[PDB]
């Protein structure tokens, strides 16, 4: 979905 | 009975918060997506894990899965309500109770994760997780949408080292 490239969510399935 | 059933039960109960939250966001005309709130939640959970000497990256991957699964339920509801806005159900007066429930269930999941860390890192984890999902799908009456969400939410459990 939405996330910045340094966000935690950016490291995972998204 | 699976040793992972209490954890999976807690994850499914946490998935259920998607419905009041979706109803509230629909009536209040709020976006489902909130990437800044997700970052703050995951950072906090990583610090809760570190406080307990649990591997923070394992925990934040698990909870990112859980949050994605919760959001998936909300998007599915919005699809239904776009087709028929009259079916959007009465929403809670506010989300304070949902915030409390999420905090409680976060803590229940993290404590179950540590309590069963040896199993989550063990070869039998996958089998034990399959059993747990089956039982929780029965005991919580989970339909196809929640079954798929539970699979997504639990997909990284058997990654513990």
């Amino acid at each position: 979905x939405q996330f910045e490239q340094w966000h935690i969510r950016g490291r995972y399935a998204c | 009975t699976s040793q992972l059933a209490e954890l999976v039960d807690a994850a499914a109960e946490r998935l259920e918060v998607a419905d009041p939250v979706a109803a509230f966001k629909w009536r209040a005309q709020l976006p489902i997506e909130d990437s800044g709130r997700v970052e703050q939640q995951l950072a906090k959970l990583g610090e809760d894990a570190r406080s307990q000497h649990i591997d923070p990256d394992y925990v934040t991957r698990v909870f990112d899965d859980q949050i994605r699964a919760t959001e998936a339920i909300e998007y599915s509801r919005f699809s239904d309500w776009k087709l028929n806005p009259a079916s959007a159900p009465p929403e809670p007066p506010d989300l304070s109770a949902s915030r409390s429930a999420i905090d409680s269930l976060n803590n229940r999941m993290l404590s179950q994760i540590w309590s069963h860390w040896s199993l989550l890192s063990a070869p039998s984890c996958a089998a034990q997780l399959d059993r747990a999902k089956r039982d929780i799908v029965r005991s919580r009456h989970l339909d196809s949408l929640y079954q798929r969400a539970l699979t997504t939410a639990t997909q990284s459990y058997c990654q513990a080292l």
